[PDB]
C-alpha cells in the first residue's frame, strides 16, 4: 500500500470488502487539480498514434544507442572466436 | 508498517553524511518561514532555444568513488556519530538532525537560546536558488500537446455506438467460434482411434466355402460363426418354423437369417459363455460342451441349460459373395 | 566436425499453403518398396494409413496381400501364415536387430519411420544422403563395406549407394533417374512421418487466418477504451473548457 | 470468492504508464493453464511403458491429436520465452530492490520449472531424452547410492520414467499454487512503474488494462499458431526422434534450447563438481543484487550498461551450448564466465564517497 | 494462512455435549488424506497397460509395497463405512433441517466419491472388473453413441483403462477441494448438539475436541491395523484375482460390499431404466426431506422408529444383493422397496391438525 498519510481516510464511511486494494492506493492530494475527459465514443480513437507516431520513434532510437558500442564490442568478439575457430580446426586437422 | 528494513548501519568504507554531504552545501537560512521567496512569483531563468545553451547544473558527477554501478544521488542510510562535525552555516552548509542537536552550532552570541535554536528549524533552511530552479507546473498538459478538445469528434457526426459494439462482439464471435472448435475437437479424440474403427469391421470373402462348412471370424472379441447352409440344414429350420411357440425363445428362421444360404451368428452359449462345436447336438447344430446346450441349424436353442437363442450380429451382404460386420 | 548440412531442396509442401504432392509419393511407395524395403523397415507405418490418402482401398489390398504375415495362434496353438491385410505394418526384413546386422556387416539399418525428420536438415537429409555418395577424398581410404557420403557422419556409410539410374519402373511413366528417386522416397517418407500434415496445415491456415480478422478486432476495442485515458487534461492553476 | 475476485480484478487498480511489457505476466498465466490442459489430455490417450510409441499412436490414431502432441510441445517453448523475457524485464526495471518478495516468489516457480521441463523431456524417451538424463544424473554420483534410489535400476529404464512421470502430473500443479501467493504478493506490494516514482494516476484493471492485456495475448497467439502448424523456428532438436540405443551415443547430447545457458556452463568449467555450482551461483546470486546497497535510491533509469552486457552474456553463452566442444570455444566460454562475475560484483557492491 | 488455522482450530469453540459420533467427520478427512498419499506412490510402481499383473509386482517386488497394496484397497472400505456411518449420524439427529446446506456440500462429496470408487475397482484388471463395468455401461445403451465414445472401442479395453485412470487420479483432488466448502459451511453455520436447542456451553476445539478425536481415530486405527495384516473380515471378493477372460462370465458380477445397496435395486426392477431411476431416487430424495414441514420443530429426540427401518432397509438390501438371482428374493426385495418409498413419504409429509 501507499504511505500512511496518503491511504489515511477522511470519510467515517468503512471499507467495502470489494475495494480493499483500492483504498490501499489512495493518495493525499496536496492543492487540488481539475481533472476533464471525454467519452471516447465522442472523440478519435486512432489518431493520437499517428499523431505521437514519429515523436515515439525518436526518442526510442536515440536512447537504444546508448548500447550501439557495447553491441559492436560483443559483436567484435563474437567475430574473432567464430574466425579463430576455424584457424584452430584447420591447422590441427586439414594437412 | 509491514516488514522492512532500513541499512542503518555504521560501514566500515563510507563516511556519514555529516561527515561528508554529496549534495550542493549552500542553503540559505531564514527566521520563519513565511520570509523565503515564492517559487510562483519568482522569474525563473531566460528560457533558451537550443538545448546546448541550457544551463549548467550544480551536482558533481564524480560524488561517488570505487567498484560498483554508477549512481547519482544525494542521500544515504548510514547511522551518524553521537559527536558530529560541526557544520559551517556561516558559508551556508545545511544544519539539520544530529549536528544541529549534538552540536552548539545554533548558539549564538547573546540571544536568548529559544531565539536561536527556532531559526535552525529545518523549515528555515531552502537550497540557494530553491525559487529561480523549482518547475512550478500549471498543468499535466502542456502547450502544443494533443488532447481532448482536438480530438473531440464534430458535432455533425454519426453515431459512433453500433460499430464499437460490432467491433468488441466480433471479437466474441470469433472466440466463441475458437472456444467451439477446440471442445469439439477433444471430445472428438475420445472416439474411437483411427486403428480401432479399422479393427472392427471384417469382411467375409463367401469365395471358396462349401455348403455345409462353418468357420469362425474374430470380430470386436467375439467368436462368428459363419455357416453356409446345405439345403438339407435350411429345410431343417424351415420345419420347426411352424413349431414356434413350442420353443424356449420362438423365433423364425427367417427372422435370423438374411439369406437361407449364409448363417451368421455370434458364437457364445446363452448359457455362460461357452463357445458351441458345429456339427455336434442331436439337432445337427452347435452343441456346447460345457452344460449341454443343443441348438438347431438356424441357432434357436432347443435342449439344454441355455435360455435364449444365439444372437446375431449386426451384419449386411456388400455383395452376393462379400459380408461386412459392423 | 558436425556433419555437413544438407542443402534447401524446393519442396512443394515446404510452402505455407501447400500440401503434399500425392503423385510423388506415390512413386515414392514404389522406391521404398522395391528398393529400400530389402533391408529397411517401416514399423510404425499401416497400410491402412495410404487408404484414400495415397492409393485407392482396392489397390492397397492388393499391396498388403502380397506379403505374407506370421499369424497365430491357431486352434492346436500352431502359428501360421496368412497373406497381409490393411491393419498389418509394412513388413519388416529380419525378425531382430541382430538377424538385421548379421546380413549387413554388423551395420543395422534404421527403421524408416520417423527417419524424415530425424536429423538435423529434415528431409533435405534424406534426399542429400541418397545423392552424397561421391568417390573418397584423397588421402582417405575406407575399410570393404564402407561408401564415402558426404552428408553421413563421418563420412563412411556401411549403406551400399541404393539408387541406380532404370532400377525400377514408375507406373506413371516418369523416368527413373537416380535424382528422381531421391526425390520420390523423400517425399514419401516425409508422408510417412506425419500422415496428418495435410490436414495440420489446412485447419492451420484457417486459424492463422480468422487469428488476423481477431487481432483487428482487440485492437479497436483497445484503442477505443484508452482513449479516454491518454487525452485526459489534469490541471492546477489553469482552466480550458 | 466473488468478493475476492471483485477486489482483484475489477476494482484492482494500476499506473497508467505502464508499457507491453507489463503484460508479459498475463500471458505466462494463460500459457501455463493450457500446458496443464493439454498435458491432462494428452495422458488419456499417452503409453508410459514407451514414449517412443505413444507419441507414435498419439499423432497418426487420435483425431486431432496431433494439435495436442504439438501444442504441447511448441507451447513449452512459449513458456520459457515468455518466462525468460519477464525475468529480463524484472532485471532491467530492478523491480526486485523493493518489491523483494515478488521477486522471491517468482524464483521459487522458476526453480520448479527447470525440473518440470527437463523430466517432461525425458518423457518423449529418445535418443536424447535416455543420454540426456544419463549425463546430468551422474553429476551426483558422488553421493553414494543416491542415483540407484533416483533410477529405481543400475541404468535408466521405464522405472525412471514411471517414477519422473508422476513428478511430471504433479508438480506443475504445485507450480499453480505459487502463482497465487506471487499474485498475493504483487496486489499488495503495489506494483513498479516506468518512472521510479509513485505517482496518482491509476485506473481499474477490467475495464482498461484486461483489454491491452488480450491484445497482447492476441498478438503473442497469432505469432505462435504459425509456430504451432508450420514450424517456421526450429525449437525441437530432430535427434529425439531416434529410437534409444543403450551401446551408442548420439551425435550430440544437449537438452532443448531453454537448458543451452546451463549446459555450456557444465562443458566448460574442468571439474565437474565446479561447473554445477557455479550453475547454482547463477540463478542464487540474482536473489541478493540490491542486498548491499547503502543510498537512497534504486540504480533505474540509468544508462542500463551493465544490464545489456547481462543479457548478451546469456545470449552468447547459449550460442557456445550448440557449438561442439572445440578447444577455442572452451577458451572464449571461460572468458564470458570470468566478464559475467565482474558483472555480478557491479550489481553487488556499494559506492564509497569521494 | 496461519490466522485463518488459528480461528478454525485453536480458537474454534464447539458444545462440550457432542457424543464419539461428532469424531467421525473428522475421521473421514483424515483416512481420506492418507487414501491420496498411498494412492500417488502406487502409482510410482503400477503398470497401467495391464493392472493385473501391475498388483503382483507391487506385492512381490517392491519393498513394502504390499502394505501400500493392501492399505488402498482396505482404506477404500474404512473410508465408505465411515462415510456410511456419518450419513446414518446425520439422518439420526435431523441435522439437515437447518444445516441443509452443510447436507448439500457432503452430497456432493459422496457423488463424487461413488465414481472415484468404481473406477478404481476397475483398475484392478480382473474378472469382476471387466464384467462389472460391463454390466454398469450397457445402462446407457440407450443414448446413442454414448457407449462407444465412453469406452473408446466397441469393448473395454486399455484404452478405456487409461481414460478412467485419469478420472480416478483428479476426482479425489477435487473431492478434497469440496472439504473446505463442508468445513466452511460447518464453522460457519454451528454445529448441532445431541440436544434440539442452542446452548452456552462450548469450549475450544484444540485443547479438548482434538483430544478426543485423537481418542476415536486411534481405536479406529487399532481395529483397521488387524484388519490391513490378518484380513479378519472379507472385504475383498476373490474373483477380482482371477484374469480376465471376456468370453466366459464369472460365476457371479458383483460389486465391492458399499455398492451392494443399488446392485441390488437394479437386480431387482425388471425394466433395467427403471432399476436406474429408483438408484437415482434413493439418493436424491433425502436431500428434501425437511422441505415440505410447517412446523416449529425439527422432530428431534423422539422415538425415531422411522429412521430404524430405514437403517434396517439398506442392511437387508445390502443383504439381498449377495444372494443370487432367485425368484423368492426377488419378491421380498421388491416389497422392501415398496416399503422403504413409504418411510420416505412418512418423512416429506406434513402434518394436518385435529
Ligand atoms: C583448499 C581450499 C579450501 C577453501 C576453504 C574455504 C572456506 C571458506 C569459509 C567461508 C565461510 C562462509 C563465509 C560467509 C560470510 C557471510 C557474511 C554475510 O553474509 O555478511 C552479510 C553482511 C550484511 O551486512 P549489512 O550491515 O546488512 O550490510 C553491509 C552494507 O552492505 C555495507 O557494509 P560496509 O559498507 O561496512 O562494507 C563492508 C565491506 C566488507 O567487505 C569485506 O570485508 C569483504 C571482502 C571480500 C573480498 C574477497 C576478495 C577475493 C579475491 C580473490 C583473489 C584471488 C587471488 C589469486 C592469486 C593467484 C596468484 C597465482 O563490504 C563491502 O564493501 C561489500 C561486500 C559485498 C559482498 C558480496 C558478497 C558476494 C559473495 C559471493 C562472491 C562469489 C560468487 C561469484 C564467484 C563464484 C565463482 C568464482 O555483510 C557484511 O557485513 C559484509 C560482509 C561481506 C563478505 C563478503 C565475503 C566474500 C568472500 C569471497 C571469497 C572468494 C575466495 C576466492 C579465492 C581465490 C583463490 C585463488
Ligand atoms: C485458459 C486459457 C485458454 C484455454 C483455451 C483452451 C485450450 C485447450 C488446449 C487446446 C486443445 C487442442 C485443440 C485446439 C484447437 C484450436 C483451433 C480451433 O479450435 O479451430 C476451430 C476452427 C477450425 O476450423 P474447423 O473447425 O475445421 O471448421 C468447422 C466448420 O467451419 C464449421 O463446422 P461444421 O462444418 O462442423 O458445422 C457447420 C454447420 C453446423 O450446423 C449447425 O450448427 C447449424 C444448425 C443449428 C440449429 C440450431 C437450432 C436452434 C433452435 C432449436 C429449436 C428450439 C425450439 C424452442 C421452442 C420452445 C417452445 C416453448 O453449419 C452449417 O452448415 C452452416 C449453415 C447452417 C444453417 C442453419 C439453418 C437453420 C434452419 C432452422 C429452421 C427451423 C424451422 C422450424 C420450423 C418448424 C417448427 C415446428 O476455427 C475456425 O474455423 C475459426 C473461425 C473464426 C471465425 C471466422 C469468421 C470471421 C468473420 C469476420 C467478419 C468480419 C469481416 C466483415 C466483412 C464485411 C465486408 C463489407
Ligand atoms: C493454438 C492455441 C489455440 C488457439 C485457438 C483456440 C483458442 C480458444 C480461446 C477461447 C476464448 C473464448 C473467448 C470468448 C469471449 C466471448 C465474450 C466476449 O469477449 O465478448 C465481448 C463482450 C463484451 O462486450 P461489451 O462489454 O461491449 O458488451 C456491451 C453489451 N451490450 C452490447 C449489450 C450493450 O463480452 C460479452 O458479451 C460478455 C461475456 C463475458 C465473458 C467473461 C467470461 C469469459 C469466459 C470464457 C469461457 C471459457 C470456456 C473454456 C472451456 C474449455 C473447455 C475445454
Ligand atoms: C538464469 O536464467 C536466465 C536465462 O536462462 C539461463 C536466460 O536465458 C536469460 C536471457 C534470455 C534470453 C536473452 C532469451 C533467450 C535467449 C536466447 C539466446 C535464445 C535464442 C538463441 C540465440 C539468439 C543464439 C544465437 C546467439 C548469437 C548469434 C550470439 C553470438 C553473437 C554475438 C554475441 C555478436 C552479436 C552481438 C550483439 C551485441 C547482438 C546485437 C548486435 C548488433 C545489433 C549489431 C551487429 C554489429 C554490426 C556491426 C551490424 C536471463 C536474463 C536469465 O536470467
Ligand atoms: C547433460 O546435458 C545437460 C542437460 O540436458 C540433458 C540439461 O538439461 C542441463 C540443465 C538442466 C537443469 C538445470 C534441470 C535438470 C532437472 C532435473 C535433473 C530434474 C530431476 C527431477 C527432479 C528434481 C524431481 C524431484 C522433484 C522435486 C524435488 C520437487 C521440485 C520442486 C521443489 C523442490 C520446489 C518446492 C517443493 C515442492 C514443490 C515439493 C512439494 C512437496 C509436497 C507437496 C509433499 C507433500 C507431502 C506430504 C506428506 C504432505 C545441464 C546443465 C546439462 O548439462
Ligand atoms: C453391474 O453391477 C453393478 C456394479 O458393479 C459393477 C456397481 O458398482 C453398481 C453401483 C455403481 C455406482 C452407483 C457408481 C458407478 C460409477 C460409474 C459408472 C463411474 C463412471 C465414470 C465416471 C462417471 C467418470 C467421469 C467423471 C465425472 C463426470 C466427474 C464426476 C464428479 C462430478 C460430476 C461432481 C462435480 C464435477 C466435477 C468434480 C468435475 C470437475 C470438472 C473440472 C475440474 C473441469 C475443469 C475444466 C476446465 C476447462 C476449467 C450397480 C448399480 C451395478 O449394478
Ligand atoms: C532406398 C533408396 C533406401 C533409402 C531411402 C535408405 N536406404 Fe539405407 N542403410 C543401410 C544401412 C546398413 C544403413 C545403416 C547406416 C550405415 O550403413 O552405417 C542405412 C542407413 C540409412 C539411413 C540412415 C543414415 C544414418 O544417418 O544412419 C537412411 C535415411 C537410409 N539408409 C535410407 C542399408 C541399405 C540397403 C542394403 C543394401 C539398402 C538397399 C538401402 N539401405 C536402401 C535405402
Ligand atoms: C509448465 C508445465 C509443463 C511443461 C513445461 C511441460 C513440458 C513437457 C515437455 C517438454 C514434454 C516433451 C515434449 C516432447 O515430447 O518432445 C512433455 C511431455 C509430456 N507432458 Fe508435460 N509439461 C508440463 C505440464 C504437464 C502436465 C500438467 C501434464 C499432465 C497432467 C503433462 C503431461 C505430459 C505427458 C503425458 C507428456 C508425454 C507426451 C510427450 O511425449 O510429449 N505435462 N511435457
Ligand atoms: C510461473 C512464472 C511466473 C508468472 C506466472 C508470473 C506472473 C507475474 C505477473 C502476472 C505479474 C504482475 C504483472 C506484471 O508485472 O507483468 C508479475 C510481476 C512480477 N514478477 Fe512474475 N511471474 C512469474 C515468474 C517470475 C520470476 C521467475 C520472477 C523473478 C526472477 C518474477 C518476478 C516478478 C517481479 C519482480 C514482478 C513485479 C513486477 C513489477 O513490479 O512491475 N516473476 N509476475
Ligand atoms: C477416496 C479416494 C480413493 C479411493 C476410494 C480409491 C479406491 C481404489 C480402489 C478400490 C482401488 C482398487 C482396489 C483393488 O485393487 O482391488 C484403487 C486402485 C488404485 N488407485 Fe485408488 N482410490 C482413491 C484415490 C486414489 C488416488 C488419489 C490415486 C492416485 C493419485 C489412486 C490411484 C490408484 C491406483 C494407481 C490404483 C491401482 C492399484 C490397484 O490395483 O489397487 N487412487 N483405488
Ligand atoms: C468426504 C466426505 C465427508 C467428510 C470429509 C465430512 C466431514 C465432516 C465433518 C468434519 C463434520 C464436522 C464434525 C462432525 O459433525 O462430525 C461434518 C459435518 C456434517 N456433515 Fe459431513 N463429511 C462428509 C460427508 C458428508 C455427507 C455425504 C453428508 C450428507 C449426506 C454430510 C453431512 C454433514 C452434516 C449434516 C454435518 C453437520 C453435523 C452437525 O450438524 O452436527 N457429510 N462432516
Ligand atoms: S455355457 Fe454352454 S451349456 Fe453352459
Amino acid at each position: 500500500p501507499n504511505t500512511k498519510r496518503d491511504i489515511r481516510r477522511l470519510g467515517s464511511y468503512p471499507v467495502p470488502p470489494e475495494s480493499k486494494n483500492f483504498w490501499r492506493g489512495r493518495f493525499q492530494v496536496p492543492g487540488g487539480q481539475i481533472q476533464q475527459g471525454v467519452s471516447p465514443m465522442q472523440q478519435k480513437i486512432f489518431f493520437q498514434w499517428w499523431w505521437n507516431l514519429p515523436t515515439r520513434y525518436f526518442w526510442r532510437f536515440t536512447k537504444w544507442s546508448d548500447f550501439l558500442i557495447p553491441s559492436l564490442m560483443w559483436y567484435t568478439g563474437f567475430l574473432m572466436c567464430k574466425n579463430d575457430v576455424e584457424e584452430g580446426t584447420r591447422s590441427r586437422y586439414w594437412y | 508498517h509491514r516488514p522492512t528494513t532500513v541499512k542503518m548501519i555504521d560501514s566500515w568504507r563510507t563516511e556519514p553524511s555529516s561527515e561528508k554531504p554529496m549534495w550542493y552545501n549552500r542553503f540559505d537560512q531564514v527566521d520563519h518561514i513565511s520570509q523565503h521567496p515564492d517559487p510562483e512569483k519568482t522569474e525563473k531563468y531566460p528560457p533558451v532555444d537550443d538545448t546546448r545553451k541550457l544551463m549548467k547544473t550544480r551536482g558533481d558527477p564524480h560524488i561517488m568513488r570505487g567498484w560498483g554501478e554508477y549512481v547519482y544521488c544525494h542521500y544515504e542510510h548510514l547511522r551518524e556519530p553521537v559527536f558530529p562535525r560541526k557544520p559551517d552555516v556561516a558559508k551556508g552548509e545545511l544544519a539539520a538532525g544530529a549536528n544541529v542537536t549534538r552540536t552548539d552550532v545554533w548558539k549564538r552570541e547573546g540571544e536568548p537560546a529559544i531565539q536561536s535554536i527556532a531559526r535552525f528549524n529545518p523549515d528555515n533552511f531552502r537550497p540557494v536558488g530553491y525559487a529561480e530552479n523549482i518547475p512550478c507546473p500549471d498543468t499535466c498538459v502542456p502547450e502544443g500537446h494533443l488532447d481532448f478538445r482536438h480530438t473531440r469528434l464534430p458535432t455533425w457526426h454519426a453515431d459512433r455506438r453500433p460499430f464499437h459494439y460490432f467491433a468488441t462482439g466480433m471479437f466474441g464471435l470469433i472466440g466463441l467460434a475458437f472456444l467451439r472448435g477446440t471442445v469439439v475437437k477433444v471430445v472428438h479424440g475420445l472416439w474411437p482411434a483411427r486403428d480401432a474403427i479399422a479393427a472392427g469391421v471384417i469382411e467375409v470373402d463367401l469365395r471358396g466355402i462349401q455348403p455345409g462348412q462353418n468357420f469362425v471370424v474374430k470380430w470386436r472379441g467375439k467368436p462368428v460363426f459363419v455357416r453356409r447352409r446345405t439345403q438339407a440344414m435350411i429345410d431343417a429350420a424351415t420345419a420347426d418354423d411352424a413349431i414356434v411357440n413350442s420353443l424356449r425363445d420362438p423365433e423364425r428362421d427367417k427372422d435370423r437369417v438374411k439369406k437361407p444360404e449364409w448363417l451368421v451368428m455370434l458364437g457364445v452359449c446363452t448359457h455362460l459363455g461357452c463357445v458351441p462345436y458345429p456339427d455336434q447336438g442331436l439337432y445337427g447344430g452347435y452343441f456346447c460342451p460345457c452344460h449341454g446346450s443343443h441348438y438347431d441349424h438356424s441357432g434357436r436353442i432347443r435342449l439344454g441349460p441355455a435360455p435364449l437363442n444365439m444372437e446375431i450380429p449386426t451384419y449386411e451382404f456388400t455383395d452376393d459373395d462379400t459380408i461386412i460386420l459392423g | 566436425k558436425d556433419p555437413p548440412s544438407p542443402p534447401d531442396w524446393p519442396f512443394w509442401f515446404k510452402a505455407f499453403s501447400h500440401c503434399h504432392d500425392i503423385p510423388s509419393c506415390r512413386r515414392g511407395y514404389e522406391v521404398y518398396r522395391q528398393v529400400c524395403a530389402t533391408c529397411h523397415a517401416a514399423r510404425f507405418v499401416c497400410f491402412r494409413h495410404m487408404v484414400n490418402t495415397i492409393y485407392p482401398e482396392n489397390r492397397v489390398k492388393q499391396l498388403a496381400a502380397s506379403f505374407d504375415y506370421e499369424d497365430g495362434p491357431n486352434d492346436r496353438g500352431e502359428m501360421f501364415t496368412r497373406p497381409g491385410n490393411l491393419l498389418d505394418p509394412f513388413p519388416s526384413p529380419y525378425p531382430n536387430e541382430e538377424a538385421a546386422r548379421f546380413a549387413n556387416q554388423g551395420a543395422s539399418p534404421p527403421d524408416l519411420s520417423q527417419q524424415a525428420a530425424a536429423h538435423h536438415g529434415g528431409c533435405d537429409y534424406i534426399m542429400s544422403l541418397l545423392t552424397g555418395y561421391r568417390d573418397p577424398p584423397a588421402g582417405v581410404s575406407l575399410r570393404s563395406g564402407l561408401y564415402y557420403n558426404t552428408y553421413f557422419p563421418g563420412g563412411a556409410i556401411s549403406m551400399p549407394p541404393p539408387l541406380n539410374d532404370g532400377a525400377i519402373e514408375y507406373e506413371d511413366g516418369t523416368p527413373a533417374v537416380a535424382s528422381q528417386m531421391a526425390k520420390d522416397v523423400s517425399q514419401f517418407l516425409t508422408w510417412a512421418q506425419d500422415p496428418q500434415h495435410d490436414e495440420r496445415k489446412l485447419i492451420g491456415l484457417k486459424m492463422s487466418t480468422a487469428a488476423l480478422v481477431w487481432l483487428f478486432s482487440i485492437s479497436v476495442w483497445n484503442r477505443h477504451v484508452w482513449t479516454m485515458i491518454k487525452t485526459r487534461r489534469i490541471d492546477f492553476t489553469k482552466t480550458v473548457y | 470468492f466473488i468478493l475476492i475476485i471483485k477486489d482483484n480484478i475489477i476494482l484492482y487498480n494500476i499506473n497508467d504508464s505502464i508499457n507491453y511489457l507489463w503484460n508479459i505476466g498475463y500471458i505466462i498465466m494463460v500459457v501455463m493453464i493450457v500446458q496443464v490442459i493439454t498435458g491432462i489430455i494428452i495422458n488419456l490417450y499417452m503409453n508410459i511403458n514407451n514414449g517412443y510409441k505413444g507419441i507414435i499412436y498419439i499423432i497418426k490414431e487420435i483425431y486431432y491429436g496431433y494439435i495436442l502432441r504439438y501444442i504441447h510441445n511448441n507451447n513449452s517453448t512459449l513458456i520459457y520465452v515468455v518466462v525468460y523475457l519477464h525475468i529480463i524485464r524484472n532485471l532491467y526495471y530492478k523491480t526486485y530492490y523493493y518489491n523483494i518478495l515478488i521477486w522471491y516468489s517468482g524464483m521459487i516457480m522458476l526453480y520448479q520449472l527447470i525440473i518440470i521441463g527437463f523430466i517432461g523431456y525425458i518423457l518423449g524417451w529418445g535418443q536424447l531424452s535416455y543420454w540426456g538424463i544419463t549425463v546430468i544424473i551422474n553429476l551426483i554420483s558422488g553421493i553414494p547410492y543416491l542415483i540407484l534410489l533416483i533410477s529405481g535400476n543400475y541404468y535408466i529404464t521405464i522405472v525412471t520414467i514411471k517414477r519422473l512421470y508422476i513428478v511430471h502430473f504433479i508438480l506443475p500443479i504445485i507450480l499453480i499454487y505459487v502463482e497465487i501467493i506471487h499474485v498475493y504478493y504483487i496486489h499488495y506490494l503495489i506494483n513498479n512503474n516506468i518512472v521510479e516514482y509513485n505517482v496518482n494516476n491509476k485506473i481499474i484493471f477490467n475495464n482498461y488494462i484486461l483489454v491491452k492485456d488480450n491484445n497482447g495475448i492476441i498478438f503473442i497467439l497469432n505469432i505462435f499458431i504459425l509456430e504451432l502448424n508450420n514450424n517456421i523456428f526450429i525449437i525441437a532438436d530432430n535427434d529425439n526422434l531416434i529410437e534409444i540405443n543403450i551401446l551408442v551415443t548420439p551425435i550430440h547430447i544437449i537438452p532443448e534450447w531453454y537448458y543451452l545457458y546451463w549446459y555450456s556452463i557444465l562443458k566448460l568449467l574442468p571439474n565437474k563438481y565446479s561447473g554445477l555450482y557455479i550453475v547454482v551461483n547463477s540463478i542464487s546470486i540474482i536473489n541478493i543484487l540490491s542486498e548491499y546497497k547503502i543510498v537512497i535510491s534504486e540504480y533505474k533509469n540509468y544508462k542500463n550498461i551493465i544490464w545489456y552486457n547481462q543479457i548478451i552474456q546469456y545470449i552468447s553463452m547459449i550460442y557456445i551450448g550448440i557449438q561442439l566442444p572445440i578447444i577455442e570455444y572452451i577458451n572464449y566460454g571461460r572468458y564470458i564466465i570470468i566478464f559475467n562475475i565482474l558483472l555480478l560484483i557491479m550489481y553487488l557492491y556499494p559506492k564509497k564517497k569521494k
